[PDB]
RNA sequence: CUCGGAACGUUGCUUCACUUAUCGAAUGAAGAGACCAAUGGGUUUAGCGUAGUCUUCGGGCUAUGCACCGUCUAGGUUUGGGAGUCCCCUGUGGGUACCCAACCGUG
């Protein structure tokens, strides 16, 4: 398991693609 | 999060409570060398693939 | 402390 | 042959005992714990009772 | 009929508290690891006033016990805190006026007051100005406090929950005549909307049982079941007596055999 | 028609002990309990036995022993062992006076 030095769990930050320009 | 305190939680009281034997037996499983050989055993003749087929 | 610790030590010798 | 006598060892031939066996009511470590400790504080609270 | 002005004020709207101006709700700090083990020295740093309330508030300096700041807590005054004053809060603490301990660990006929009705519940009986909880006795047995509240009823609690050694400042307020309207009316600008009073009896009856008559009077007896539903229930509620008390005031409230 | 008991099976209520439903508080859910050890757990790190009692003969079940899970500490007291005061001038600066075990204690 992870360690946790914080008091409330809080989501991690995951891979996030961009979106793409419409034509 | 609210999910993970649930399913410890369910945990807890699956085994506080008094669980009848047809629920129960699923608890007493095989050892695991006779599991490692019956699992190797059908993996040996596990189904054909799509592909295969 | 290092006086109780030195009277222990005295008396062990003391003692034997 | 021998995983099938391997499987009917634990689960065929033991067939009254599943029928029967009642599973649960298990404590908690620190419930255990607790039960203990308070059986080790009255562990001779009642010599005094007995005759012999 | 039309609702009566006791029903009316439980919506809310004009008779809630005036809370503005006021510094916050004023507690003990929080029972963590530091107070359950050791003890947290404190710094008074400035003694208040807050409208509405007769009692001094102190706001005490604490270090944070898990990262580099300071915490700032708000606490109710004991008679006799002084700026630059020691606070101590935890198990450790010593037996001293403005110090938190546990109530297990203060002596039997001791004075006390801030004190916790629940274990880290920072604080719910004897706040108001110039009361005072009494410690009458200790049962390991159990783990609980006997206590004498300030009404004089006898109530137990569980020896972990903390109390503040002294009594409540500012005592004494009751004590000089209001002689005025207008002084009433200073006293309940910081409270709430519930001054002055109207008496039933000068209301008509349409929105109050009390009312009406050619004569200003009641015509059935003031003393009204416990039952009563909302709007029936005025005068005197559930009396188990009336009239002037003679020869010893008994302890109000319910009764506890425990 | 009236009372005395089993010892089996089940229960109408109820004492005590318990904790997982539930309820009340508090907290930024910020340090719970144990290691100090069972009237615990374990064939999926538990194993070794013994005595009954079953077995579809593979192994269980009931007891009862042994071992494993399973580990450390501030401080207090007393038991063994080894092993290194000096510069500058009366004063100044630098430094050495330990380790383990037992009992209490519990973080
Ligand atoms: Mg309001
Ligand atoms: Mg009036
Ligand atoms: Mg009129
Ligand atoms: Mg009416
Ligand atoms: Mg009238
Ligand atoms: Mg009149
Ligand atoms: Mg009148
Ligand atoms: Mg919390
Ligand atoms: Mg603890
Ligand atoms: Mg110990
Ligand atoms: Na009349």
């Amino acid at each position: 398991r992870k360690s946790y030095t914080r008091p409330q769990f809080r989501r991690p930050h995951t891979y996030r693609k961009p979106a793409m320009a419409k034509p | 999060p609210t999910f993970v305190t649930m399913q410890r939680k369910k945990r807890v009281l699956q085994r506080r409570l008094k669980v009848p034997p047809a629920l129960n037996q699923f608890t007493k499983v095989l050892d695991r060398a006779s599991r490692n050989e019956a699992l190797k055993l059908i993996k040996k003749y596990a189904p054909e693939t799509r592909k295969a087929r | 402390k290092m006086k109780l610790s030195h009277k222990r030590t005295a008396n062990k010798k003391k003692s034997k | 042959k021998n995983l099938i006598r391997s499987v009917n060892a634990r689960f065929l031939s033991r067939s009254d005992v599943i029928r029967r066996q009642w599973g649960g009511l298990q404590l908690s470590l620190r419930s255990r714990a607790e039960l203990r400790k308070k059986h080790a504080r009255n562990a001779g609270v009642d010599a005094a009772a007995i005759i012999q | 009929g039309k609702t009566v002005l006791s029903c009316r004020k439980g919506n809310g709207s004009v008779y809630q508290v005036h809370g503005h101006k006021r510094l916050g709700p004023a507690k003990l700090r929080i029972l963590d690891y530091a107070e359950r083990h050791g003890y947290m020295r404190g710094v008074v740093k400035s003694i208040e006033h807050e409208a509405g309330r007769g009692a001094a508030l102190a706001r005490v300096e604490f270090r944070h016990p898990y990262k580099f700041r300071r915490v700032k807590e708000l606490m109710v005054a004991p008679e006799g805190m002084f700026t630059g004053q020691s606070v101590f809060c935890g198990q450790k603490a010593p037996l001293a006026i403005g110090n938190v301990l546990p109530l297990g660990q203060i002596t039997e006929g001791c004075i006390v007051c801030n004190v916790e009705a629940k274990p880290g519940d920072r604080g719910t009986l004897a706040r108001a100005s110039g009361d005072y909880c009494i410690i009458i006795s200790h049962n390991h047995e159990t783990g609980r406090t006997r206590l004498k509240l300030p009404s004089g009823q006898k109530k137990s609690v569980p020896s972990t929950s903390r109390a503040m050694i002294g009594i409540i400042s500012g005592g004494g307020r009751i004590e000089k005549p209001v002689l005025k309207a207008g002084n009433s009316f200073y006293r309940f600008r910081g409270k709430r909307n519930c001054w002055p009073k109207v008496r039933g009896v000068a209301r008509n009856p349409v929105e109050h049982p009390h009312g009406g008559g050619n004569h200003q009077h009641i015509g059935h007896p003031s003393t009204v079941s416990r039952h009563s539903p909302p709007g029936q229930k005025v005068g005197l509620i559930a009396a188990r007596r009336t009239g002037r008390i003679r020869g010893g005031k008994a302890v109000k409230g319910a009764w506890h055999p425990e």
